[PDB]
RNA sequence: CGCGGGGUGGAGCAGCCUGGUAGCUCGUCGGGCUCAUAACCCGAAGGUCGUCGGUUCAAAUCCGGCCCCCGCAACCA
RNA sequence: ACUAUGGUUUUUAUU
RNA sequence: AGGCGGCCCCCUGGACGAAGACUGACGCUCAGGUGCGAAAGCGUGGGGAGCAAACAGGAUUAGAUACCCUGGUAGUCCACGCCGUAAACGAUGUCGACUUGGAGGUUGUGCCCUUGAGGCGUGGCUUCCGGAGCUAACGCGUUAAGUCGACCGCCUGGGGA
């Protein structure tokens, strides 16, 4: 209803000197378990680097922006809405989703060892191919073949 | 075949449909469209968007023939009349004059609304 | 034609309040009206938006 | 009352869309509007008047 | 006793005055999406080009056999 | 106005 | 009354006005009797574009002999005849004298040789509110559902009809 809650924001940690780099002991941290996903934080990265060796202004560069949101989908109902109503994402998400979205097979069947698996989902992020490609590529063609309305 | 780089567009608008055919002067067709035909049905057709797909469409059938250049003739109340021309320049056409040339019926006959109740 | 002005616009105007997109429509009637709430408005017509 | 030969002034109660002005815009009373329509229709048949606004 | 159009995933049909793209699409099977079924929208499964030859690495696109279909007692003496 | 549609429930203490 | 709107012409009713003139109470009320019809129906002869009772086909749904939707005859108009019935409704039968006010339109007639989409006195047409009165309540309110008079055609709780 009437609910207008302040935004949360998270400050560049003096450890790793970033904003980016500040927020996986969050993403792939469970069971409350924080100081258990502190334990790999930007040591991960080293051995993405053990994959491919770039440097850290290109660590980013392909492994977000292949993946990033664009759009928002879904209807809105004014009257025979049976179709959809394709926006342009905001700023505030060109880091966001693409490491929240999808779990359709690590809680299923797992997803390897763990002090590796952000290598592998920054390494599966450049490679772009089976899991988590369908989710996203959807809405780059449904974006086209239903947008006569706004 | 040869491009002819010249043409005359005829379109028509009703509340619901935005038709459009493209001619050479002599009175001869080189291609059609409709916002129902663009893959379009129900209200769909009816869309701001629909009256683009439409032109697009049509320009689709004189690509290889060449005409970019044309002058219009206008038929029909619908509000695609204009929806269609301001979507075809954004296309890449250029357009010389616009005509509205919708006949004036003497009556004849009733008007289709009815109702009578 | 149009507005006869410099400018190809001609653009939608809109002249009353939670009437268009949302929250609409005819806040003005049974009976309402108002004779007074538009001011001087309502000095000269009845009609003047549709007619 | 009111011809329907001239036209110098006639032409003050329609549009450039050929649409006749609305009695209570022309503020004249029915005996002056109803005859005023009468000249126009006149008018437009001696071709001193066009119709519409269409080709 | 003899002829030429057709034969192309289960059906229908283009492909063919360039000799190779396997296609249009109906059905079948499965998901998005609306109040909901279908339309819509995103996709999946399955081809001995009738069947063998000529010329060939190569033939749906040209030909020749063999077979089947075709308005029809192919002639039955 | 802002999707075109969806039928039945025994008479009954009886306030 | 029903109803009346392309435009022009032949024949012409109804309404209303000013001044001068006339008849001689001839004035008001009204089943049958005499005329008048919207629409469809109907005899006879035409016509067919549009639309559409009837008739189908496709969909909708649990069903759909209906709604939706694509078609479609008669009917539409016209000439001569028949059919008197309608929310023919501002549901208030017809005629008549009279009672506060505030306002919106239509149209004669004399005058000024006229700030005008003019104006005033007087005649006709046509309307809105609202005072007093009237009503079970809506509503009627000078074109009253008031004050009621002079008459006429109807009425008598519902099932059946």
């Amino acid at each position: 209803r009437r609910r207008v809650i302040g935004q949360r924001k998270i400050l560049p940690d003096p450890k790793f000197g970033s904003e980016l780099l500040a927020k996986f002991v969050n993403i792939l941290m469970v069971d409350g378990k924080k100081s258990t996903a502190e334990s790999i934080v930007y040591s991960a990265l080293e051995t993405l680097a053990q994959r491919s060796g770039k440097s850290e202004l290109e660590a980013f560069e392909v492994a977000l922006e292949n993946v990033r949101p664009t759009v928002e989908v879904k209807s809105r109902r004014v009257g025979g809405s049976t179709y959809q109503v394709p926006v342009e994402v905001r700023p505030v998400r060109r880091n966001a989703l693409a490491m929240r979205w999808i779990v359709e097979a690590a809680r299923k069947r797992g997803d390897k060892s763990m002090a590796l698996r952000l290598a592998n989902e920054l390494s599966d992020a450049a490679e772009n191919k089976g899991t988590a490609v369908k989710k996203r590529e959807d809405v780059h063609r449904m974006a086209e073949a239903n947008k006569a309305f706004a | 075949r040869k491009q002819v780089s010249d043409g005359v567009a005829h379109i028509h608008a009703s509340f619901n449909n935005t038709i459009v055919t493209i001619t050479d002067r002599q009175g001869n067709a080189l291609g059609w469209a409709t916002a129902g035909g663009s893959g379009f049905r129900g209200s769909r057709k009816s869309t701001p968007f629909a009256a683009q797909v439409a032109a697009e469409r049509c320009a689709d059938a004189v690509k290889e023939y060449g005409i970019k250049n044309l002058e219009v003739m206008v038929k029909g109340p619908g509000p695609g009349r204009e929806s269609t021309i301001r979507a075809l320049n954004a296309a890449g056409f250029r357009i010389t004059n616009i005509t509205d040339v919708t006949p004036i019926p003497h009556n004849g006959c009733r008007p289709p609304k009815k109702r009578r109740v | 034609i149009k507005v006869r002005e410099n400018e190809p616009f001609d653009v939608a105007l809109r002249r009353f309040k939670r009437s268009c997109e949302k929250a609409g429509v005819l806040a003005e009637v049974r009976r309402r009206e108002f004779y007074e709430k538009p001011t001087t408005e309502r000095k000269r017509a009845k009609a003047s938006a549709v007619k | 009352e009111i011809d329907y030969k001239d036209i110098a002034t006639l032409k003050n109660y329609i549009t450039e869309s050929g649409k006749i002005v609305p009695s209570r815009i022309t503020g004249t009373r029915a005996k002056y509007q109803r005859q005023l329509a009468r000249a126009i229709k006149r008018a437009r048949y001696l071709s001193l008047l066009p119709y519409t606004d269409r080709h």
